[PDB]
């Protein structure tokens, strides 16, 4: 199959859900509620797995880890807090300067997570003490940089409050890349957030001013330190004006998906091409808060006050199951069929 | 010597030249009326366009059978399966002969004297089999049952292409 | 290659239901049709308790991810909700028109598959105990089921002679395994793959399953194979033996790259009908049917 | 429990289907249109406007699901169309198989196969008190097998028609032969 | 100075762009007709006619003919129920009517 396209249901259980993420696999979902509670299901068979009430405060940030067994905390007194699968307890609590929007874990080790404040630079830490990293931002006037790891993890991507980015080296420092984009015609502006796909090196632009475009990590160490480059696909919208709030890629880097901030929608446009090719809609009313895409089939995770509803391809039942020997045709199939009327392989049975 | 214009398979594509069944998709039998009572009628098959994958079953059978019977069905119908020369006579399968070669003169004939039977199968008088043995008396009208819709002419004139050699056949000037 | 027996645990009242381990590998506990579950050992049979309060009769009994949690297939249309470490008698599974043969868990250990004699396999839970949804797949009894190795596929195996795979999602066939012959299936199982099904049908015939195309590939024969739902195991502890019933008081044990006639374990005095290995150590279970109401573990 | 080496453990039907439940002019085909012009909206109504469940008179029935009006197409019969001597050959082999012969005939040259090849329309029985019939079209000399209806036909009803061995029908003035 | 690609196929449709441009501007509608109104009106526009174009030429196969008369539009309109929703007081002309006889007429 492909993107979805129907309804297909909702879990209407917790009260007030707040934020979604997944795993590497594809089979793990918590979310972290309105006061702390985090709540992980099944996918398979649709249950209930495992509520974690951690926090008397509400929780605004999570992430998985490599592994599938250690998760991240992040309340509203700055707790970070190391997790497991099989226990569900507390390792880490300290205070940070009071703002702390979002972390990420190092990709090819699970020693390492990049925490981003609102006011200051972001800043990488790593979980066998306190030990902190200063990281280095070019302008360090507003300090409201946003950063990233790359798919690999060979560089981190930063983000400034004037439009200018920076490739920096996970320990060293050492920036090899950067570039402007002509945004407009006077004003650079902010960059909101910056994701990365799972097959290849592309990745998006959100900025402040409502336009997506779409990059390579790959042609931007080509140009080097200080270079030009142009966008290899532009996507935006003119009709409604179309705010964004959340941004993620397709399975295999195929298609873009991208929740809106108004109209409690949905778009999905083509890396390939490049053009929409289909809207979803829903209820009318609500506010689209945190959109999650799924790695190895199609399904869409969308949190609107609670409700976490699932499209999920609706599938069709047939015959054909039943009797494998009947083809229920169409029409009159009419043919002769006989045009002339009338080893010791070891193979492991338990090949786990 | 022309064709039926009733006693025909109606679906298939009859050729306006009235010398040349054309074919159809599927085992749709047509049946000439016109064919032997008595004695003695030799007419040879001329072959225009055979392409390859057609099974050419060629021989006798009578007007009880069936339009949509493929010769080689009971026994009054006789067969000859192109790959491996297989018989299929009383619903029995049993790997008899080889094939045969494109672009000849074919041609089937029974000897009856007013009974001793010539049932033999007959190609450019070249055998390639004894094929049966003492039939009933009745009519037996000549069965054309293909596979492809191949052009494949008739022939009946006394001065044959390659007829059985010193045959006692009688001439198609009197009866058709 | 050289099992011996140790103890020999009798004292059953009526006929030996089934023996099945501890799912982590530490109990053999055995129950009987006598509407009693006693909690026996597995190393020297050391005994714990007997659970009362049943209604009617008693084909299958499970167990927890830690082996103290139970429950038991009763055959007055309920499934009793039991425990080791408490005992108490914790729920009782409605639902059921008819008698009740055999039920399992999935891995995940919050699910129940029940396969009943009303024939439409429902699907129940632990936690809530609530039927989820329901598989109308035969016109005949339920002889087992079972799920895959992740918990994602369900066999149906029937009298029919069918042995269809079911959806776990939405709850739909994928494909029927059909037969000339019409034996009653009486219990199958996965592979350690979930490619593999050694089919055990009631006409002295066993067969294996390529599951991703549907062809039979290695068989057995001289083996007694016709009246009651013969059970069927793994082995891989010492060779690749086969581990099954059987009705002539003997143990039906071979290996499949073999296929001969190499072992053949006896002393059973009624039709041995339920096996069970342990996951690590060399114990097979085998207890046979009324007239012999023994468990024999026979020891390498 | 575990005494009952009990019969009735065969099963000779590859249909299966039998479950627990067995529940029992504003459109374009019930105009006076040209035939082809229902002909295409009938595709259209016949996958849902009916369904098959069980019967007392011999297994599944036929118990539609919409009240269809009289005159009207509902369904059609269609599959391998055979040729008349396979159908022979198949009575022998669906003797020697034990499943019973699904052939309704378009014309005396031609037949048409249900067993092998086809759609929901195997499960009308035969009765002699009808409501419904069958006439053949010519859509582009392709013909078809479409029933029509008689009367005013409610929900929850077996459908009909004769065939032209003692029936199950019990009709009033019953012939008991289908010869 | 180059050539010049027309703004009919650079959004990929069949209506004109730069007719209906001018018919908003010919016609006091507003004051300032804005940047795409007119690309969206042309899609709007051919899907339309080609919603209705398609009923037309089946009924006008099925009727065993080739070119089309307007009793194949008289029928593609009043069969459906939108588009006899939309198209209230309107006579075609040579349409003819609908085949409805009542109930309780007939024997
Ligand atoms: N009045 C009747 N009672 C029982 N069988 C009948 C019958 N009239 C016809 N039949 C036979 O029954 C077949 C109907 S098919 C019956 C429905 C479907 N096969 C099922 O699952 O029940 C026909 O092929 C016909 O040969
Ligand atoms: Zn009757």
């Amino acid at each position: 199959q492909n993107y979805p396209e129907e309804a297909d249901g909702t879990l209407d259980c917790i009260s007030m859900a707040l934020t979604c993420t997944f795993n590497r696999w594809g089979t793990l979902l918590a979310v972290g509620c309105n006061d702390g509670r985090i709540v992980i299901w099944d996918f398979l068979t649709r249950g209930i797995a495992k509520i974690i009430s951690a926090h008397i405060h509400p929780v605004c940030s999570l992430c998985w880890s490599r592994d599938g067994h250690k998760l991240v905390s992040a309340s509203t007194d700055n707790i970070v807090s190391q997790w497991d699968v099989l226990s569900g307890d507390c390792d880490q609590r300290f205070r940070f300067p009071s703002p702390i929007l979002k972390v990420q874990y190092h990709p090819r080790d699970q020693n390492k997570v990049l925490v981003c404040p609102m006011k200051s630079a972001p800043v990488m830490l790593t979980l066998s003490d306190s030990k902190h990293v200063v990281l280095p931002v070019d302008d360090d006037s507003d300090l409201n940089v946003v950063a990233s790891f790359d798919r690999r993890g060979e560089y981190i991507y930063t983000g400034n409050a004037k439009g200018k980015i920076l490739v920096l080296k996970t320990d060293s420092q050492d920036l090899v890349a950067s570039f402007r984009v002509t945004t407009g015609t006077s004003n650079t502006t902010a960059i909101k957030s910056i994701e990365f796909a799972r097959k290849g090196s592309c990745f998006l632009i959100n900025t402040a001013d409502r336009i997506i475009r779409v990059y390579d990590g790959r042609e931007i160490l080509t140009c080097g330190r200080d270079g030009e480059p142009e966008p290899m696909q532009k996507l935006q919208d003119l009709v409604n004006r179309t705010p964004w709030k959340k941004c993620c890629f397709s399975g295999d880097g195929e298609y873009i998906v991208a929740g809106s901030a108004r109209q409690h929608a949905l778009y999905i446009w083509e890396k390939s091409i490049g053009n929409l090719v289909k809207i979803l809609h829903g209820t009318r009313g609500e506010l689209l808060l945190d959109v999650a895409w799924h790695p190895v089939r199609p399904i869409i995770a969308s949190i609107s006050s609670g409700v976490v509803s699932i499209w999920a391809q609706n599938q069709v039942e047939n015959w054909s199951a039943f009797a494998p020997d009947f083809k229920e045709l169409d029409e009159n199939v009419e043919y002769e069929e006989r045009e002339s009327e009338f080893e010791d392989e070891e193979v492991d049975v338990t090949s786990v | 010597v022309l064709l039926a214009l009733h006693d025909r398979a109606p679906q298939l594509k009859i050729s306006d030249d009235r010398l040349t069944v054309v074919g159809e998709k599927g085992y749709s039998m047509v049946r000439a009326s016109h064919g032997v009572r008595k004695g003695a009628w030799y007419f040879e098959i001329t072959v225009d366009e055979m392409p390859p994958d057609t099974a050419a079953r060629l021989g006798w059978s009578q007007p009880l059978g069936n339009l949509q019977a493929p010769l080689g069905y009971d026994k009054f119908s006789y067969s000859w399966r192109s790959k491996k020369g297989t018989k299929f006579h009383q619903s029995i399968g049993k790997h008899y002969s080889s094939g045969y070669g494109q672009g000849d003169v074919l041609g089937f004939y029974i000897n009856l004297p007013e009974p001793h039977s010539e049932i033999i199968f007959y190609k450019n008088g070249v055998n390639q089999g004894v094929a049966y043995k003492d039939i009933f008396e009745g009519v037996y009208f000549p069965a054309i049952s293909l596979y492809k819709s191949c052009t494949v002419s008739i022939n009946f004139g006394p001065c044959f292409k390659y007829p059985p050699k010193d045959l006692t056949y009688r001439p198609m000037s009197d009866m058709g | 290659p050289n099992y011996a027996l140790k103890f020999t645990l009798a004292g059953h009242t009526k006929a030996v239901s089934s023996v099945k381990f501890s799912p982590n590998g530490e109990w053999l506990a055995s129950s009987s049709a006598d509407k009693l579950i006693k909690i026996w050992g597995a190393y020297d049979g050391k005994f714990e308790k007997t659970i009362s309060g049943h209604k009617l009769g008693i084909s299958d009994v499970a167990w927890s991810s830690d082996s103290n949690l139970l429950v038991s297939a009763s055959d007055d249309k309920t499934l009793k909700i039991w425990d080791v470490s408490s005992g108490k008698c914790l729920k009782t599974l409605k639902g059921h028109s008819n008698y009740v043969f055999c039920c399992n868990f999935n891995p995940q250990s919050n699910l129940i598959v029940s396969g009943s004699f009303d024939e439409s396999v429902r699907i129940w839970d632990v936690k809530t105990g609530k039927c989820l949804k329901t598989l109308p797949a035969h016109s005949d009894p339920v002889s087992a089921v079972h799920f895959n190795r992740d918990g994602s596929l369900i066999v149906s195996s029937s009298y029919d002679g069918l042995c269809r795979i079911w959806d776990t999602a939405s709850g739909q066939c994928l494909k029927t395994l059909i037969d000339d012959d019409n034996p009653p299936v009486s219990f199958v199982k996965f592979s350690p793959n979930g490619k593999y099904i050694l089919a055990a049908t009631l006409d002295n015939t066993l067969k294996l399953w390529d599951y991703s195309k549907g062809k039979c590939l290695k068989t057995y024969t001289g083996h007694k194979n016709e009246k009651y739902c013969i059970f069927a195991n793994f082995s891989v502890t010492g060779g690749k033996w086969i581990v099954s019933g059987s009705e002539d008081n003997l143990v039906y044990i071979w290996n499949l790259q073999t296929k001969e006639i190499v072992q053949k374990l006896q002393g059973h005095t009624d039709v041995v009908i339920s096996t069970a290995c342990h996951p690590t150590e060399n114990i097979i279970a085998s207890a046979a049917l009324e007239n012999d109401k023994t468990i024999k573990l026979w020891k390498s | 429990a575990r005494a009952e080496v009990h019969l009735r453990k065969s099963a000779f039907d590859m249909f299966n289907f039998l479950a627990s439940k067995h529940r029992q002019a504003r459109r374009a085909t019930s105009m006076d249109l040209p035939m082809p012009m229902r002909f295409r909206h009938l595709k259209k109504t016949s996958k849902e406007a009916v369904g098959v469940y069980r019967s007392p008179i011999h297994g599944r029935g036929l118990f539609c699901k919409r009240n269809i009006d009289a005159g009207e197409m509902v369904i059609e019969y269609a599959g391998n169309v055979i040729r008349s001597i396979q159908t022979d050959k198949r009575e022998k082999y669906y003797d020697s198989k034990g499943i019973g012969c699904y052939m309704f005939r378009i014309d005396d040259s031609e037949v048409v196969d249900a067993t092998m090849h086809g759609n929901a329309a195997r499960f009308i029985n035969h009765s002699c008190e009808p409501n419904c019939y069958s006439r053949v079209i010519n859509i582009d000399g392709q013909k078809h097998i479409v029933i029509f209806a008689m009367r005013k036909i409610y929900r929850g009803e077996e459908l009909t028609y004769d065939y032209k061995l003692p029936c199950n029908c019990g009709a009033k003035k019953c012939r008991k032969f289908l010869n | 100075r180059a050539k010049a690609k027309t703004r009919s196929s650079r959004a990929g449709l069949q209506f004109p762009v730069g007719r209906v441009h001018r018919l908003l501007r010919k016609g006091n509608y507003a004051e300032r007709v804005g940047a795409g109104a007119p690309v969206y009106l042309a899609a709007v526009l051919e899907y339309l006619t080609a919603e209705i174009l398609e009923l037309a030429g089946n009924a006008a196969r099925d009727n065993k003919k080739t070119r089309i008369i307007p009793r194949h539009l008289q029928l593609a309109v009043r069969n459906d129920e939108e588009l006899n929703k939309l198209l209230g007081r309107v006579t075609i002309a040579q349409g003819g009517v609908l085949p409805n006889i009542q109930s309780v007429l007939l024997p």
